[PDB]
């Protein structure tokens, strides 16, 4: 359950959708006043992009 | 909401004593708990963070501790600066939410104030209106009543109380409570009087003139 | 010199808006967050809500979200809180407070808030600026080994008042007490002293009273 | 955090409002589950596992930006 | 009868393939996994892997995923495992299971293996068909002091197994001892069947021992 | 990888006695541990699911408990049912694992096997091969030595050993052993012996004949 913004920062340089294993969309609720985006990597890791950028609305549009 | 809950409100230690500060959250906030320092007329400064986790320039002697909702502040043995208020503060979820604080105050022996009354000036009266002054000096513990009897009717909701910050020389607190009458009303009784409730003092103790003498 | 900075004090009366800021120098802005808590007169902290510095994008506790306004400048590393429709009830210290650091990479272990900025006095009153009368506070009969003196300083505004007895010689058995706001929106204090009985009609005891904002200095024997 | 197995052995088929998703999650296949998997969170914080081969689906998760 | 029914026991040579079905009966087929867990002799338990059957999509254990496939028939409710490049390590009994049951609502607290199918056993062998050579266990000296004596039968070289053995078709229990076979290096079973009787009873009663190996066709009657 | 590990491999306990099996995992599993029991010839049995949870059909003397990586099958007093193998079984993650089995075995009184020796069939002897079976019947505890001497030469390598199931009526062991010769390599000797060393017996008995007889 989230119970405060995830994301301080976004990872701004785009990449491949191939390399993301997870993608979570999180909606903006009394906790948190934004929609956040959080990837995971091959590596387990985890990282915040953002949802306001086109490159990220397009992994999001195509990933079906 | 998260509620976190302090106890007690005040420690009263010497130095050298071990502090041990207490904060419950009223429903569990991981180990998202954080503690605080802060001195008259000071910004809050952290102390702990992630419930036991050392931060940077803080001295040793600050520990913490936490089982499940319950957490620890301990100071291991008090030095003079110590003696300060302490926030516990959780930030496990927003909105962030502090305890009301437990003030470390100096230990020392039961002291007796020295109680003196004060009538309003003539200067003042020319005024319209009318102060009188009750001092309490120079006591310990911090816990006292006032009680204004304007001919012998205790008085309430027309009195504002002002107490000193713990002397750094003698530890004790001095406390100021003014009566504040119009020139209409104060000309209108007699005895006024300032009956005082403290440990020191064996009954209460009543200072008192009569308007006019 | 890793710094948070606020602006001055303020005067505002009911129903006005403040806005005050937080600037940050000698660290990386963008890693940690700025709250605002507030503390009213004798009370505990209360959070009013954050901003991250990157996307200006503000949480605010429900309590003032009517009400409240943070924003940021990542130009000039600053931070601002406007706060609307002041009543009596938002006098307070505002601090701000950075937690941190993080980066794109998610956590749910958090540091505590480790800098705080010196806070910023926002008094709401109806009240507008006014020098203080000076009183003497002297026994009813100028007949024990200690007696008690002072000056009751009052319906000034804004604060301070800065009080000395005999131009700063006398400090031994001095108590003065912080101010008290009125029902009447003015200030007051009181400053005594307690000296022996003997002392009276030999020694003198003059209080210095100062109210810069006012331009009054009064010396006053009592 | 970590996937250790696949977490949806049947999926909600009711088609309903993406109104009443407050988190998605999209599990690409993995070591540990072979088939890519949706877990929704409700406004009650209930989590539902959804189907990725499903035409409704795509669509919550294409228009969900 | 909720049941998981097995197909029989199969006989491959190495490099072979063999596909062992479970079928499923009397209950919501999609609410549970179907594991599928091989025993090899004398060992314990290991997965091969599982599948859902709502979807077919099966997970499988790294050790065999280049070999092993697992479908599903909804239409039948069976499972099906097809092993694949066979080896002689490959000899065990393979067991399907469930697991559940399981909803759209996901979880973290799991159910054990709660219904387990029959087992099928699985021999990989380079061996051929054989049927047993039977052979009397008996003393060198018929003559004892002592009230007990031993009898028995040797059952050697046969594949594949099982082989039953009774005594006078079954009226003679009582006393009884059939090992289990062992694997010779030759790759052929053998066992022996004995009977401790009273030594009085020697040349007055007879002893038959009946040998059947079903999978040869091989029925052996040996009087010892 | 995780690793499942039972302890002990085998308990020897009296029925109406209390077994304790242990299961420790290499990893943290959360609670997703089950305890399975299976009897010869039959499929695995679920007895207790997610550590401690209770199985519809499974009698209440069975019971889980777990503490971190450590978990504990209980039967609280054994049953003549009971005593068969228990396997430990974690699906927190895949690939699933199972640990490698805990035997429980009746403990009974010491009984010493009755020995007996038999010479190759003529039959046999015709093919060019030689078997010569040993017998230990009806003993316990299992733990039995049997050396194969031909003409006073201790043999190795060319025997194979076969032990029964606990016998349901006497709770007793029987065992074969064989050894394996050529018809030329047995034609060679003349004393086959069977010696045998076990609990019961006070020192090794020996059950011999001479080819030819």
């Amino acid at each position: 359950k989230e119970l405060r913004c995830q994301c301080i920062k976004t990872y701004s340089k785009p990449f491949h959708p191939k390399f993301i294993k997870e993608l979570r969309v999180i909606e903006s609720g009394p906790h948190c006043a934004n929609t956040e985006i959080i990837v995971k990597l091959s590596d387990g890791r985890e990282l915040c992009l953002d949802p306001k950028e086109n490159w990220v609305q397009r992994v999001v549009e195509k990933f079906l | 909401e998260i509620v976190l809950t302090q106890s007690p409100a005040t420690l009263s230690l010497s130095p050298g004593e071990r502090a041990t500060l207490s904060c419950r959250a009223s429903q569990s906030i991981s180990n998202n708990l954080h503690w605080y320092q802060q001195k008259p007329g000071q910004a809050p400064r952290l102390l702990i963070y992630y419930t036991s986790r050392s931060v940077s320039g803080i001295p040793a002697r600050f520990s913490g501790s936490g089982s499940g909702t319950d957490f620890t502040l301990t100071i291991s043995s008090l030095e003079p600066e110590d003696f300060a208020v302490y926030y516990c503060g959780q930030n496990n979820e927003w909105p962030e939410v502090f305890g009301g604080g437990t003030k470390v105050e100096i230990k020392r022996t039961v002291a007796a104030p020295s109680v003196f009354i004060f009538p309003p000036s003539d200067e003042q009266l020319k005024s319209g209106t009318a102060s009188v002054v009750c001092l309490l000096n120079n006591f310990y513990p911090r816990e006292a009543k006032v009680q204004w009897k304007v001919d012998n009717a205790l008085q309430s909701g027309n009195s504002q109380e002002s107490v000193t910050e713990q002397d750094s020389k003698d530890s004790t607190y001095s406390l100021s409570s003014t009566l504040t009458l119009s020139k209409a009303d104060y000309e209108k009784h007699k005895v006024y009087a300032c009956e005082v409730t403290h440990q020191g003092l064996s009954s209460p103790v009543t200072k008192s003139f009569n308007r006019g003498e | 010199q890793v710094q948070l900075v606020q602006s001055g004090a303020e005067v505002k009366k009911p129903g006005a808006s403040v806005k005050v800021s937080c600037k940050a120098s000698g660290y990386e802005f963008t890693s940690y967050w700025i709250h605002w808590v507030r503390q009213a007169p004798g009370q505990g902290l209360e959070w009013m809500g954050n901003i991250s510095p990157n996307s200006g994008s503000a949480n605010y506790n429900e309590k003032f979200k009517s009400r409240v306004t943070m924003t940021r400048d990542t130009s000039t590393s600053t931070v601002y809180m406007e706060l609307s429709s002041l009543r009596s009830e938002d006098t307070a210290v505002y601090y701000c407070a950075r937690e941190g650091p993080y980066s794109y990479y998610p956590s749910r272990e958090y540091y505590g808030s480790d800098l705080w900025g010196q806070g910023t006095l926002v008094t709401v009153s109806s009240a507008s600026t006014k020098g203080p009368s000076v009183f003497p506070l002297a026994p009813c009969s100028r007949s024990e080994s200690t007696a008690a003196l002072g000056c009751l300083v009052k319906d000034y505004f804004p604060e301070p008042v800065t009080v000395s007895w005999n131009s700063g010689a006398l400090t031994s058995g001095v108590h003065t007490f912080p101010a008290v706001l009125q029902s009447s929106g003015l200030y007051s204090l009181s400053s005594v002293v307690t000296v022996p009985s003997s002392s009276l009609g030999t020694k003198t005891y003059t209080c210095n009273v100062d109210h810069k904002p006012s331009n009054t200095k009064v010396d006053k024997r009592v």
